[PDB]
């Protein structure tokens, strides 16, 4: 309901902070590991 | 939240920061640079610190560097230029920046003093301080001194910087010294710091941390190394840093865990 | 009983001879290297000693596995038995108290000997695979 | 016979057991000079001798100054024994002669008037061996940019060592730097640190103790291969080293590269 110009890529500068946050980072990570599932086998499994 | 008890813990068998150096004037000096700092800070954001966090501070002479020692940051590395002048000045300094000293003041004009447990020394620091001592019979008598006299006394420091005098205890002593121009506080060590590592350049490893003589306790905080440039000495310091963090810890009395437990 | 196991051999049933603490082990107490140092400055390999009805293994390295890949050492060893066994209640305690005070050991060729000073941690991922 | 596949190897603790071995021992001037005479090879050869070792398997290779000793240490002997003459002023050579000549460097060589360079690991240095050294080192950041120096000309940089004829550099790992030295002067190779080497036993004649081989400054251990003795005349250190040479090489050992065995394992 907020009606005013200026009105800016609401959803872009949502974008600019949201691609830093916690949550990000650990989608990130988690997808190294399922990475480093598939690389490793040459090195012994060292995931407990 | 729960101080001031101590109360044992279990466990099982199955489960910012700040870098912080000293350094002594003549270095820059023969290093002609300015923007040096910021280099090292460079090296240091490359290693993993974060930017505009880290503090580089200059002492003139390893005498002034003695008075009024003050270290309040969470990882200390301290050069110091070996000289085979001061060997126990660097010793008795070391010492002081290695050591929790409770500390409390003094009035040599009106008590006599003791030292009650082997942990307790008395420190001193000051522009020129030089203390005399008269140990006393069990009848408050002097020996070889004479309370009323001040210079029969028996001399066992000049004009130091900074002393760390010992006698023998159960014992008591009328001193002199002058305090207006120096300040002698009755202290008692308790642990190891882990905020401070001296680093030493030139000389042996000559250091001792304790007035006793039966051991040169030798431990993972007072490391060595030679050089011939400046330059060559910081590469080595901030190269390696990584090993020396490992070996200083943060301070134990810094977490906020130690309250009224003589935190700090 | 053993009347009865010796009736039952003769009759075609399936045997069985109930057995405290057995002597199945054989004795053999060697050890294993993975690398070697003709000076013994660099290491990495095991030990294991079994005896009477137990076995006690200990895989040790010098480095610590500092050089090694995500910092793991792997260690393997196996034991064939010369005879199955059936039922049995096994078990497990991680450590090797014989492998644990510092030794002096004879070489693989027999002219000098290597020292021995280790400091234990404890096992993780630790597997024992039971296979028929 | 199969070589260069390393396959484990099963030894035992179950049966007990009940020469070609050439010493080769340098020597500095100064203790030449006071000895006097012309004969003291012959008669440390002949004392050998009675201690059962053979003659002629023993030779005298003599270094003349310190920093002279420094170039080109190719210590080729079935054992290497150095008496070194202490000095209270010249101490860092020391230690990286000692550094040098008792660790194993695999060193491929550089071209610093074209490439970039940057260390690896804690156990990669630079060498720098020759007549008069000058290093000229200038850091960069990530894209090449001098950092307290002017990549623009030459004069700029940061010095780190005059007047030396070999001296081992140890870079900040993981960036980039710019290089200059008079390459008609002295070499710089970039080494990687092995593993130790045990062919060699350096001794000191003089004063205190200074020996350490790493470059971490946390640890600064003290091997066996490095060994201290006083002295007032020469004499009694030669005899008495011999005195005792079998305990020393008692402590050393072949050296793992030339075994036969060492085949396809750097350098046989």
């Amino acid at each position: 309901k907020s009606t005013i110009d200026a009105a800016k890529s609401m959803a872009t500068n949502v974008m600019k902070k949201f691609k830093k946050s916690g949550l990000a980072n650990s989608v990130s990570t988690l997808t190294d590991s399922l990475s480093d599932a598939a690389s490793s086998i040459s090195r012994g499994s060292s995931i407990r | 939240q729960n101080y001031g008890i101590n109360l044992p813990i279990t466990g099982s068998m199955d489960i910012t920061s700040t870098l912080c150096l000293y350094y002594p004037t003549e270095a820059a000096t023969e290093i002609n640079d300015n923007s040096w700092k910021d280099t090292l800070s460079q090296l240091f954001l490359t290693k993993g610190w974060p930017t505009g966090s880290v503090y580089f501070k200059e002492y003139t002479n390893i005498a002034s560097f003695s008075v009024d020692p003050q270290l309040y940051c969470d990882y200390n590395v301290v050069l110091m230029k070996y000289d085979a002048t001061l060997q126990l000045d660097m010793s008795e300094l070391a010492d002081l920046i290695l050591n929790e000293w409770l500390c409390n003041p003094m009035d040599i004009t009106l008590y006599y003093y003791q030292q009650t447990d082997e942990a307790n020394k008395w420190i001193s620091m000051g522009s020129s301080c030089t203390i005399k001592v008269c140990p006393l019979n069990t009848q408050t008598l002097g020996i070889g001194c004479l309370t009323t006299d001040a210079t029969t006394f028996e001399e066992v420091a000049t004009a130091e910087k900074l002393v760390i005098t010992d006698v023998v205890d159960g014992v008591n002593h009328k001193l002199d010294v002058t305090t207006a121009t120096c300040t002698i506080r009755n202290c008692k060590k308790l642990g190891p710091r882990e905020n401070v590592a001296v680093i030493q350049v030139g000389g042996s490893d000559i250091l001792d941390i304790t007035a006793d003589p039966t051991t040169a306790p030798q431990t993972e905080r007072m490391m060595r190394i030679n050089w011939k440039k400046w330059w060559q000495v910081f590469y080595t310091v901030v190269d390696y840093v990584d090993q020396i963090i490992q070996v200083m810890s943060k301070r134990s009395r810094s977490l906020n865990s130690a309250a009224f437990y003589y935190r700090v | 009983e053993y009347i009865e196991n010796w009736n039952l051999q003769n009759r075609r049933q399936r045997t069985g001879f109930t057995f405290h603490k057995p002597n199945i082990f054989p004795y053999s107490a060697s050890f294993t290297l993975n690398r070697s140092q003709p000076a013994h400055d660099n290491l990495m390999g095991t030990m294991w000693l079994n005896a009477g009805s137990e076995i006690q293994v200990a895989g040790f390295d010098y480095s610590c596995a500092i050089n090694a890949p995500a910092n793991i050492q792997q260690f393997e060893h196996i034991v064939p038995l010369r005879r199955v066994l059936t039922t049995a209640t096994i078990t497990l305690l991680p450590d090797a108290e014989r492998f644990s005070f510092p030794r002096v050991i004879n070489s693989a060729d027999g002219a000098t000997t290597w020292f021995f000073n280790p400091v234990i941690l404890r096992p993780n991922n630790v597997e024992v695979e039971f296979l028929l």
